[PDB]
């Protein structure tokens, strides 16, 4: 439930606000209803060494890793807190030549980000190195002061 | 005009991508401890209320015919398949020579030839002493002639793979099977009520989990499948190519009333520690054929449409031809299935023996009262033995089932295949039906389907920026 | 060690000083029994077999998961830091009309859950749905 | 006006059912006893236990239907199957056998057959010759085959396959503390005094169970716990006769038993390097297994056990220790393993004391500390183990070379009540029982109980979100 | 600049700068999550069943999320769980290692810092722990 | 006064033991070849390795005490028995042998009896009827039994299993990329010269091993990785004996090894499915195995090594380079896979020099290919191989179709110091050694060693906590 089905959307409308309530509602949803079903199946003892146990081991792995790289991700980048953190880091205008409104009301997201894979790595990093160093060193300087 | 990098999580992006999937099927299936059902054991509940978020203004592009689910699944239930079977009996000593009788007896009208075998024999159990001299019956499918000597007789691949049978207690029938996927991955569902399984899909949902699927498997009519939604749909890799089968979704269920009409008592000889070979003891009264029922209007009618969408394909000036397989393995020569457990084969030359025209397929066929349609009978046999469809090796045998065996299956497709003969200024397109290939008989299934990973991180540039 | 001792106290006792304190070095141990054995055996390597190679694989996913599907819990309703933290949800007299000094005084934690066990899937989507409405909020401020 | 306050690590736990894992201290494995029962897998346990205890508390505690149980039950099962998993399938020695009487009439010699010197054919690696050699079999592991005064079997060799023990593992029990993984707990019930369910006011906590002996023994509780201040009896129905009763002992008694026998273990090559293992000879006189239990301290224990049966069914009632009625030789005759090999020992002077109410009177004890003192079980020995649960899968104990001598501790009783028409009598038949693994393990895992643990909690406070 | 732990022979100052890099691997295991995605098979046929790769694999996997999971449990239990780098209440007592900061920020490394503490690991830890219980109750007095 | 900073990513690393996974390149998945003993389960090599160099660092290392060694040690022999496992066991072909020494007389050939037509009774699948068949072998896989001129078995009979390898599965070795779990790294040793124990000067750290073919070789170290600029020699005590000497040489030598025999592969049916597969017979003229290796590049190489070792020994030394002693075949004479058949070539030419103490220094030249008329080596072949560290479980390697063609590339020597009484002679002798996977990885292994990086760190700094 809550699956975010919302892509032909353009960022412009569903992202400002549509988008971070359906968001809200898969994380619950794909946390209540996967426990639910390993709660109750682990109480049966049904889950075994069997060819579909092994399977399903599998995917609770990855479940989990998939999890736990974007949580790690997220608070590498100090956004430990909710989906949407504003970062200091600026807009190279190496990619640009796109207006807010293009990047927002035109593009959608799946075309959006379809340009910016190129520069995916390069965007990560420059923002995780950036505001988490600079932020440490300030927290340093406050408490010295 | 300063715009800085913002990070947004959960942005409704996907990617191609393949995983584990795991099987989720009833309740039910639980209750009652039917046990020997080979595929629920391990299977999560299926969640009752299903989720189906439908997409707006998408147009995803499918290739069923490159769709990783198909294999992973295929090799799943090959692997499943042989997992059940790996603890029962090996009948590795069954391999050896055999005296036949005719029947068993001449109490004789007489529709038989040598169904019932009795075929007799010296075999020895755990004790490695003593001789044991017995009988046991089985169908001409599964006795090869050897010696030519006249009633010399030996199992049919005891030279060419290891014979196992199926635990008698495993019971065969394939309840409905949800595919569903590890958070962070979705399926996404081509709705469309025409799909040519390529290309881009417009009308567009998805599922966390597939809707239940039998792993039913047959060869030329697809069984207890799906069934098309408004008109019958074709789907080829390459339909000028002779060699690509050809996948037919019926939109009409078609009753197919097979049953074994033989009252069977069933005689567990022992061979070797607590292994037991379970074979048929006699039959109780008049044996009579296994048979199938199959209404000749519906099914001409269900012709009429695979016709006139095969032209409509190719040439609609074109005559269009049906004939039976070539020859090759009997799987692909006859409609074969599993009933109930029992397998038959059952010769299907009238399914494919009738040919239309481009002048012709103008009416379709109706009947004036049951007698008028009365039912096509299949002449059915049984084939106790069965090598694996991808090797010869490790064959699996079927335990009898004791007493009268019946099924209705709903024939919910076809598989062709188109033979590129010497026919160029004749325009007489001849199909004829194709199977031997279980993964053809999972794209029919899963053409709709297909799975992406979900990555919902995002950034694009915002006039926010962090607090120093 | 710091195992549940004050579950037979009530919540009130309980909560001046167990469930503050002694829980939270209840999940540090957890965590400092879990870094000895996990180091030891992975210099066994005799483990991550099957007759009970898997037993204790199975029983480490067990521990893995049913500590996210919490920490997912916590994120979900933005409360993944401080163990104890406030709702802006108000408290339904519908959920239990009883007053602090019987909720408190008298409940104990064991107890407490019973009577709540409708309640509380229902309290726990509220709290998340309230969170949305203060992220938006949060929003207009930004 | 209150609003709900989540909190974390909430004292609440919940009744359920998780995988729990070995745990052995690794003592066995620095010694190097070639992973006996898969001590090479159990963690090493906590230096010190921690038992916190839970004050005011009143858990409710149902041992019958405990999980762990059950799941210890098909834990242990798949132990033993691993262990004769690699190796050799007995299916060649399915044979004929031509046999002797003892070894010689050479020899006094009550035993008439317990060797029968067995002599056959068989096929080794190589394959064309047949290899005429002799072995030595209790009469328990032989059958004889249409009795021509001559021709024998194996017991369970038509009907079953048997797969000899490694020699290199060993069957010694070794303790192992059933641990839980974390977010879960093992609640132990301390009190004095239980009827195997019902709710219990002094209980405590454990992180892993305490050090168990996975023993298999039959109609007696060997290397087990002891009750406390008093014998006490467990059944989850005492009133209906079918269900087995548990019964344990607060005090050990000592049980030595020892085959006093020189045994030279002759080894038989069949097949590939498969070596099937027997018993040369026995050198020396052929003295017959037997134990010894202290006539008086088993006869103070027995009155003890009747003090307490009658409690359960009226003091009108007297209790009647009758022999077991019969069935499979596990439970007609007692029979457990001593030091890798297993016993058969015959229980009739163990259940042979009949008790009247009027007679009770008081404990009998003796001035002399010479003579009346030892109960010599006689006990016979079988080495093909009929699986317990299912016909198939029987097993082979190869024989140990020289005297095998063990002293274990008599902790508890497995009874049967019958459904007898001497209830107008009023007098209550019991009987050793056994047979189900489970009744062994339920002597042990009674006093724990599993639950998970919820941190997760909700509460409704005067303190509103800091907005 | 430095890919991995090239700060390992760098001092405290120089190493603090790629902290985030280092710890962004800690968890990636980029090698890893792609499976056999260029041949379109999962996890290489799901493991070939269970292999005695597919075995090593799946444990590597466990070992990655355990000691990431655990790394994290204790930032958590010491109130700075996001924070990759947290001040604490925790007086440093003189006793362990009498240095000037300039000698520990500028000449020594983290690798070889890291053998004088290994003696006080496990006490600094607890002491963290207990500051945090001290810093609760004294919230609870506020309250 | 300070207060205690926790540091999070901090790059301190543990040495520490931990489970690793192999990682080939995509290339070998792109050939769909059914998986060669060990490939398909690897994940892909990521397309470039991150080779972080570690500048003013000066890490210790352990190439004798590293767990990788052993942890691929026994990953190898595992891998080997789950490929091998499912295969058919030739067990029912222990059976007596009917063997031609030639099949014809056909005086020449240089086989004196190599191909030892034997011809056995075997029961196929149809377990009734005998069915002699013929194949044929190698004197090195068949036991003369019985002193007759005709009589022979097979080596491993009553002392192992032999079962045959797949014929699908391949053998051509492919590289290997061990990598670790994230949170742990392998430190490669950059120095130019490494002893292969102590600190580095210079240290570099990649997630991924570089890529390690797994072969199989003795004496010798084949399509292996080199030193750089100097023939390296590595031992835990060179002043030791028993001890194995690993070198590691500089300059790759070419090794052109071949089977000239266009052979058929007859496949006999034996059981229900099982086909062993021998040899039909030999196409054209039958000529023995050799390999072909130039002189001089040989020689200057054992001029190389011989300098090393006199470094190694004392300047004033005079190395004896010699054969074998005796022993298994394995050690004895150099033995190898190629194509997925097993050569045994007798390298008594390599090691037959007594050398001068300064007749070292001059390089013998290359004057013509008749000059340097390329060294042979008498080759054989033993199709049944037994495992290296254990009694039973041979293997029997199926016959490979055709004439078979290998160009390996000489990496390594592996060599036993005899403590021979010449202490006064100064006549230091080198024989070849092998026999042990392990000696083969840690000669690949030494510049690797796998840490746990500990991202958690103390410091004390001015900064305090917010009240
Ligand atoms: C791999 O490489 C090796 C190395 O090149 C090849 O083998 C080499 O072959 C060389 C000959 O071709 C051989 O050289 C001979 O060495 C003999 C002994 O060497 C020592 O002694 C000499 C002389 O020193 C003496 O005097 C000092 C005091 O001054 C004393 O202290 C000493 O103890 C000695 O008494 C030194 O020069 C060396 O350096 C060593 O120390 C010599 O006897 C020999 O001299 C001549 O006599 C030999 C017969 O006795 C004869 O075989 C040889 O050919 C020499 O013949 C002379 O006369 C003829 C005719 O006039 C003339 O044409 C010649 O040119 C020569 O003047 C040589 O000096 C190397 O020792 C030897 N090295 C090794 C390690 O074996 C090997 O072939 C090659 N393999 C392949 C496959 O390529
Ligand atoms: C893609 O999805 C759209 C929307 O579901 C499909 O269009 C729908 O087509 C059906 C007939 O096939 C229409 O039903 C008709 O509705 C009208 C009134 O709207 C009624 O008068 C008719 O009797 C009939 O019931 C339906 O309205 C129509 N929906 C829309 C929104 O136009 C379309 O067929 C799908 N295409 C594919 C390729 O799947
Ligand atoms: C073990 O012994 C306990 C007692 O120590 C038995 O428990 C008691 O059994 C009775 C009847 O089975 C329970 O019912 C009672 O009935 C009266 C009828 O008026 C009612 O007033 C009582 O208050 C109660 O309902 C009783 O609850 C139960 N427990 C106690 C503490 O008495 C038990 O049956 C024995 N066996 C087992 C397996 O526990
Ligand atoms: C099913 O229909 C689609 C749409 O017409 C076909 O896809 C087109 O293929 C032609 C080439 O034959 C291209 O020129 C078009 O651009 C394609 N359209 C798109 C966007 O998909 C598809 O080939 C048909 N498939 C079958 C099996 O007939
Ligand atoms: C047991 O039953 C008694 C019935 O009367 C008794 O009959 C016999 C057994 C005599 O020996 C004597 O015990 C009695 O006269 C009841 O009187 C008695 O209360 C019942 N229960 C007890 C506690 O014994």
């Amino acid at each position: 439930l809550g699956f975010l089905g919302a892509a032909g959307s353009t960022m412009g409308a569903a992202s400002i606000t549509l988008t971070v309530q359906a968001r809200l509602l898969l994380s619950g949803i794909v946390q209540q209803q996967n426990n639910l079903l390993k709660a109750i199946e682990a109480q049966q003892h049904l889950l075994k060494l069997t060819v579909w146990g092994i399977k399903q081991l599998q995917a609770r792995v990855l479940t989990v890793e998939r999890y736990l790289r974007d949580q790690q991700l997220l608070g590498i980048w100090g956004c430990s807190g909710k989906l949407i953190c504003t970062t200091a880091v600026p807009w190279n205008a190496s990619w640009s030549n796109k207006t807010l409104d293009m990047i927002w009301n035109n593009m959608t997201w799946m075309e959006w980000e379809k340009e910016i894979d190129n520069y995916t790595g390069l965007i990560y990093t420059l923002i995780e190195e950036s505001q988490n160093q600079q932020e440490k060193n300030e927290k340093e300087l406050l408490e010295l002061d | 005009e300063k715009l800085w990098v913002t990070v947004y999580y959960g942005v409704p992006v996907w990617k191609e991508a393949t995983t584990t999937l795991f099987c989720a099927s009833d309740a039910k299936a639980y209750d009652t401890e039917v046990h020997n059902v080979w595929a629920t054991h391990a299977c999560v509940p299926t969640d009752p209320n299903p989720q189906e978020v439908v997409l707006e203004n998408v147009t995803e592009n499918f290739n069923m015919w490159k769709n990783n689910m198909v294999e992973q699944m295929h090799e799943d239930i090959i692997s499943l398949w042989d997992e059940s079977l790996k603890p029962c009996v090996k009948l590795t000593p069954l391999c050896v020579t055999l005296n036949c009788t005719d029947l068993r007896n001449v109490t004789n009208s007489e529709g038989m030839r040598g169904e019932i075998k009795n075929c007799s024999f010296n075999i020895t159990t755990s004790i490695k002493d003593k001789v044991k001299k017995d009988y046991a019956l089985f169908y001409k499918l599964d006795v090869v002639p050897i010696d030519n000597d006249n009633t010399s007789y030996r199992l049919i691949n005891c030279n060419t793979s290891t014979i196992t049978q199926a635990c008698p207690k495993v019971s065969f029938e394939p309840i409905p099977i949800h595919y569903c996927t590890p958070a962070g991955f979705a399926i996404l569902k081509c709705k469309d009520k025409k799909f040519n399984g390529t290309g881009p899909c417009k009308n567009v949902s998805t599922v966390q989990c597939t809707h239940g699927i039998k792993p039913v498997v047959s060869t030329q009519l697809l069984l207890n499948g799906s069934l098309a939604e408004e008109e019958v749909v074709i789907r080829s890799s390459n339909f000028t190519d002779n060699a690509k089968n050809i996948i037919v979704q019926l939109k009409e269920s078609v009753e197919i009333n097979c049953t074994r009409p033989n009252n069977n008592t069933r005689k567990s000889i022992h061979i070797g520690p607590g292994k037991a070979f379970y074979t048929t003891g006699d039959i109780i009264g008049d044996i009579r054929q296994a048979h199938c029922n199959i209404s000749r209007t519906k099914w001409n009618n269900t012709l009429n449409q695979i016709a006139t969408k095969l032209k409509e394909q190719f040439g609609n000036n074109k005559t269009i031809v049906f004939n039976q397989s070539s020859g090759g393995d009997p799987e692909i020569v006859m409609h074969s299935f599993n009933c109930g457990g029992e397998f038959f084969y059952c010769n299907s030359t009238q399914l494919f023996n009738s040919t239309w025209n481009f002048n012709g397929t103008w009416n379709l066929t109706q009947s004036n009262g049951t007698e008028g349609n009365d039912t096509i009978t299949l002449p059915c046999k049984i084939k106790q033995i069965i090598n694996m469809w991808q090797e010869v090796g490790k064959a699996m045998y079927a335990p009898p089932i004791r007493g009268q065996i019946r099924c209705s299956s709903n024939i919910t497709g076809l598989i062709l295949t188109r033979d590129g003969g010497n026919n160029h200024n004749n325009d007489t397109e001849t199909f004829r039906p194709g199977g031997g290939d279980m993964r053809d008989n999972w794209r029919s299934e899963l053409y709709k389907y297909k799975v992406v990973k979900i990555e919902p991180l995002g950034v694009a540039p915002t006039k926010a920026k962090r607090r120093v």
